[PDB]
DNA sequence: CGCCGTGTCCCTCTCGCTGGCCTATAGGTTAGACTTTAAGTCAATAC
RNA sequence: AGCGAG
DNA sequence: GTATTGACTTAAAGTCTAACCTATAGGATACTTACCAGGGACACGGCG
């Protein structure tokens, strides 16, 4: 606290302050340094509870060493926000904060689909809650118990378990020669077929459209956007032809009656 | 009677599936398997030139 | 064989690949410089007499 | 077949390179010196400040400037301490470790 | 597995206030035979032809 | 034949149907390229016969 | 389309360090000992001298 | 592009800076995907 | 505990490092052509031992001098990342998402380089930063190849993450289960029953 | 400066089939309805 | 993992 | 059949308000160091 006090106050005077003498700026600066090297003493003196603490956190979700240095991380904010005025044990005062840093990062950098905080514990609830409920009822409580013991609508259960479902490898021999990985079908490649079935749909519905009149062509077209992929309403082909939205609608109506007639419906069928 | 049947054994392919991280298409009659062109055949079709 | 060794090497020489044998060619999709891929029977020119 | 997907999806669409909305490349600086060319749609206001390649964001290198302000530096330990103590005791305290120190060194 | 579990609670188990039914976890017994009888390897899938 | 499986893959270019019907046809192939034996030649019950 | 991750500090390229021989050894002459000691944090080293 | 123009194949020591110029982003979050819109 | 006290004395007079950033400065502080210069003298005038160590030390130190490449790539400051189609995230049937055992990798060194940054950003003491350096090293190192120094890294079921590396050595490797062999379209199989009449 | 022992690294065929804790705050997101507007529609009419 | 051909 | 106007209803926004996610902080008895191959080639440390 001392070392913090001396670094503020000459921030402080850093701006229109005061020239200090040689020797008292001398000295405080020391106090300064003597508070960081305080600070970074007793850090050192906890890492031993640290590692201890993170011991009871080992072989699920994440390594040891990440624990380790969560809860440094933790205890060093415990040591930012330690009192002793309330003359307690720093041990019991920094155990929370480690276990609240610990947990933290657990939830956070420990799934490879990162589901947030409150959903996490959420989970780790209705896990614990079904474990228990295992313990006593013998078989895996059914939706309906743990729906009951969490004060949720069981549909909620449902998606609070289908939130936690852990991704898979790829990359697993699914013998015990063969990864997971090159037994999935891309289902979305082109597909070689329906490529070429499209090319010929284009081709004779180009062909087809050319064989009705030409402003009939046009209207159908620029209604649906084939020409150029953009398709447009009736009043914008009318203000491009210079002719009231109606008389583009009635020529629409009178295309798609005339399309829909069987001469041009066996070309077209086999396609949808 | 031994059971490796020739129903079983038949397969042929001419577009299927094809893998995730690469194309070359997924092997197995189970799914719609193309036949595996080693390195050796590829020897062989090197030496006929 | 041995590709980390090889690859560590070639990244360390900066060597450069003309790919002219039969493997490369084969790994990059290009003709095998071999029988029919040869620079004077591929471009054979060909016309009615 | 397990027969996954990437998600997203395929859009097989005549690929056009003639008719194309036009552009306005609109260039950005970062910190350290490097130039970052962004080609931006013209019926937008082109933003002040992209997240360049660099990995670091840029300003705009045009005039505007907006200069914006952010909340000042999360926390701090003096904030920390000054949530549970004032300042009479931690001067009380610098006095007692200063009149230590003095002792230390001439008595 | 279960003798570990056990040994690290009773640690923090409130003397007087424990018995062997909250205090046995049959969780890591039942997951090993579980794990055992399926995908184990001497666990083989039964051949009748 | 005792379930020897084997493979059949089809040549889809001009330049492959060639190949195939030119240097691999079973008939232009009778010799072995190791000594030049032939390979094609009778064995088994046709010898006997 | 590839990305980058920015170390905070940097990192040795393990190709060029475990693989015997070591070729950063033979380029710094340090024995792979001593090199796998500066790398991971167990011994400090000396990189100038006035 | 084409296998004609393919007539050499170099390798050799990327640096830092060939490491950032091949890069389109730099990836600051170790995130995947969302867990309920499962979108990247 | 001798350093500190040689640094709290003689600090000056020496400048000392630790890691790979130490590497980094000893490969700066380095004349390539010096070096090579007077290895090339040991080796033609010295011999023994001594000279085979000079000459196979002179298969790097020439390579580095021969073609215009820094000895300074072998220490990274930025570790590209493969684009994610290389390594999927594939919502297979039934929901169940498939990583690709390598956003795995990618994801510590991420958590561990930004932890890194806090750790930095914070000031901690050179105990906790130091250990999480060493992390951050072992995790591109875990990423490039997994196994090579330690017990290799481990994900679900007890089994090594499969690296950045092996993906390209051995007969289930890219260079030769991908490349030389494909599996083809328009291809079949069947058994074979002899033909006489053929 | 040789000879020896020990530690480490790379290699070990092709193809194919079947199936197995808790609380409190602050802030962002979406869903849901209201109001507006571009949009689709019908009826009568004149040339 | 069992299994087929060489 | 092809040129229009005047209503007449409709989906798509465009927006304001409300709840339900999301990033984040905190918690004071005391607890302080985790957990079966061979076969060849090359390189490093000891000893003479
Ligand atoms: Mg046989």
């Amino acid at each position: 606290e001392a070392g913090l006090y001396a670094t503020q106050l000459m921030t402080e005077l850093s701006e229109r302050g005061e020239k200090l003498p040689a020797a008292q700026r001398r000295d405080m600066m020391w106090i300064c340094r003597d508070g960081d090297r305080a600070k970074n003493h007793l850090l050192e003196a906890n890492l031993r509870l640290v590692v201890s603490l993170a011991k009871r956190y080992t072989g699920r979700g994440m390594a040891f060493l990440d624990l380790i240095q969560e809860g440094n991380l933790g205890l060093i904010r415990a040591v930012e926000k330690f009192d002793y005025t309330k003359g307690y044990k720093f041990s019991t005062y920094a155990t929370w904060w480690i276990r609240q840093a610990i947990t933290r990062a657990m939830a956070d950098q420990a799934r490879t689909i990162r589901i947030p905080v409150h959903m996490v514990e959420v989970i780790n609830k209705l896990g614990r809650i079904q474990r228990e409920l295992l313990q006593d009822l013998g078989r895996e409580p059914t939706p309906e118990e743990l729906a009951k013991e969490m004060d949720i609508t069981p549909e909620k259960v449902l998606e609070i378990q289908q939130y936690a479902r852990e991704p898979i490898s790829l990359d697993q021999t699914i013998g015990d020669d063969s990864q997971l990985g090159d037994f999935i079908e891309d289902s979305e490649a082109v597909v070689a077929v329906d490529a070429v079935s499209f090319t010929l749909l284009q081709d004779q519905l180009q062909s087809v459209l050319d064989t009705l009149s030409e402003r009939e062509a046009g209207v159908v077209r620029l209604r649906f956007g084939l020409t150029d992929g953009q398709p447009r309403t009736l009043d914008e082909i009318g203000q491009v032809y210079g002719v009231t939205r109606e008389r583009i609608r009635q020529i629409e109506s009178k295309t798609m009656s005339k399309l829909r007639h069987p001469s041009r419906s066996q070309v077209l069928r086999d396609y949808l | 009677k031994l059971h490796h049947l020739v129903d079983d054994k038949i397969h042929a392919r001419s577009t299927g599936p094809y893998s995730m991280i690469t194309q070359q298409p997924l092997g197995g009659k189970a799914q719609f398997g193309g036949q595996r062109f080693g390195e050796m055949e590829c020897w062989a079709m090197q030496a006929y030139g | 064989q041995e590709t980390t060794r090889v690859l560590t090497d070639a990244a360390i020489n900066c060597r450069s690949d003309k790919l002219n044998g039969l493997k490369e060619n084969v790994i990059i999709g290009k003709l095998i410089p071999a029988g029919t891929g040869i620079n004077r029977y591929r471009n054979i020119a060909v016309q009615p007499t | 077949v397990l027969r996954g997907s990437r998600l997203g999806a395929v859009s097989y669409e005549t690929d056009r390179n003639h008719d194309l909305a036009p552009r306005q490349i609109a260039r950005y600086r970062t910190d350290n010196g490097e130039e970052f060319e962004v080609p931006f749609a013209d019926d937008a206001e082109i933003p002040g400040t992209w997240l360049c390649r660099n990995g670091m964001e840029g300003t705009l290198i045009e005039g505007d400037l907006p200069e914006p302000k952010k909340v000042k530096p999360p926390r701090t330990h003096w904030d920390m301490l000054l949530e549970r103590r004032s300042i009479e005791e931690l001067e009380e305290l610098l006095k007692e470790r200063l009149e230590l120190i003095r002792s230390r060194r001439r008595g | 597995r279960m003798e570990r579990v056990v040994r690290e609670r009773m640690t923090t188990q409130d003397v007087e206030a424990i018995t062997p039914q909250t205090l046995i976890n049959i969780r890591p017994v039942v997951a090993a035979i579980k794990e055992f009888f399926g995908t184990s390897q001497l666990s083989q899938f039964m051949d009748q032809n | 034949f005792d379930g020897d499986q084997m493979a059949v893959h089809l040549p889809l270019s001009a330049e492959a149907q060639a190949e195939a019907r030119i240097l691999m046809l079973s008939s232009n192939n009778i010799l072995s390229p190791a000594s030049g034996r032939p390979l094609a030649m009778p064995r088994l019950d046709m010898v006997t016969g | 389309r590839m990305g980058h991750i920015e170390l905070a500090a940097p990192v040795t390229h393990i190709w060029y360090f475990k693989g015997v021989p070591s070729r950063l050894g033979y380029l710094l002459d340090l024995a792979p000992k001593d090199l796998e000691k500066i790398i991971y944090f167990a011994a400090y080293v000396i990189t100038s001298v006035d | 592009l084409d296998v004609n123009f393919f007539d050499e194949l170099r390798i050799g020591l990327a640096t830092a800076e060939d490491i950032r110029q091949w890069s389109y982003g730099e990836v600051k979050k170790p995130e995947t995907i969302n867990y309920r819109t499962l979108k990247p | 505990n001798l350093y500190r006290e040689l640094v709290d004395r003689y600090g000056e007079y020496f400048t000392g490092a630790m890691g790979a950033e130490s590497i980094q400065k000893l490969i700066e502080n380095f004349d390539i052509d010096a070096e090579a210069e007077s290895l090339r003298d040991v080796i033609r005038n010295g011999k023994g031992q001594k000279k085979l160590r000079a000459l196979k030390r002179l298969k790097v130190v020439a390579a580095f001098q021969q073609s215009g490449n820094s000895p300074m790539g072998m220490v990274l400051d930025a570790v590209p990342v493969i684009p994610p189609e290389l390594r999927p995230m594939v919502q297979l049937d039934g929901g169940r998402f498939a990583t690709s055992d390598l956003n795995d990798l990618y994801r510590r060194v991420i958590n561990r380089n930004n932890r890194l940054k806090r750790l930095i950003d914070l000031g901690a003491p050179e105990i906790i930063v130091n250990n999480e350096k060493r992390m951050l090293q072992e995790s591109v190192d875990a990423l490039f190849d997994n196994g090579r120094r330690g017990r290799p890294v481990t994900g679900p079921g007890n089994r090594p993450l499969k690296s950045l590396s092996d993906l390209l050595k051995g007969k289930q490797g890219r260079f030769r289960q991908n490349l030389l062999g494909k599996r083809v379209d328009y291809s079949g199989r069947s058994v074979i029953v002899v033909g006489p009449q053929l």
